[PDB]
């Protein structure tokens, strides 16, 4: 005889019926990295702490009117 | 063993006086060859802590 019957409980008993494959359809020829978590910084210390102040205001931009004829 | 086969018999051995198992019995399935991979597959099986030896 075959007994497929007994033999499929042998394989039953012996590996306990964690026996088949979710199988998952995989179409693209080339795979890709998965696209992930990607946090921003959190410092525990600033870079320099202080900002600088404003650098290119507007009585530093404007030195001088020409006093020329022209 | 109805998951090994469809029985031709089974026997089992109590006492004969209060009548409770004496711990063994016999069987026959259809075939050699159930008898042969039930032996095979249960001959050192371990329980609730006695141990089946099947021949």
């Amino acid at each position: 005889a075959p007994s497929a019957k007994a033999t499929a409980a042998k394989k039953a008993v012996v590996k306990g019926t964690n026996g088949k494959k979710a199988l998952k359809v995989r179409t693209s020829a080339t795979f890709r990295l998965p696209k992930t978590l990607k946090l921003a910084r959190a410092p525990k210390y600033a870079s320099k702490a202080v900002p600088h102040y404003n650098r290119l205001d507007s009585y530093k931009v404007i030195e001088q009117p020409i006093t020329s004829e022209t | 063993f109805a998951q090994f086969g469809d029985l031709k018999e089974v026997r089992l051995a109590r006492n004969k006086k209060t009548g409770n198992s004496r711990h063994y019995g016999f069987l026959e399935f259809v075939n050699k060859e159930d008898a042969m991979i039930a032996q095979e597959s249960m001959n050192n099986y371990l329980l609730m802590g006695h141990l089946l030896q099947v021949r």
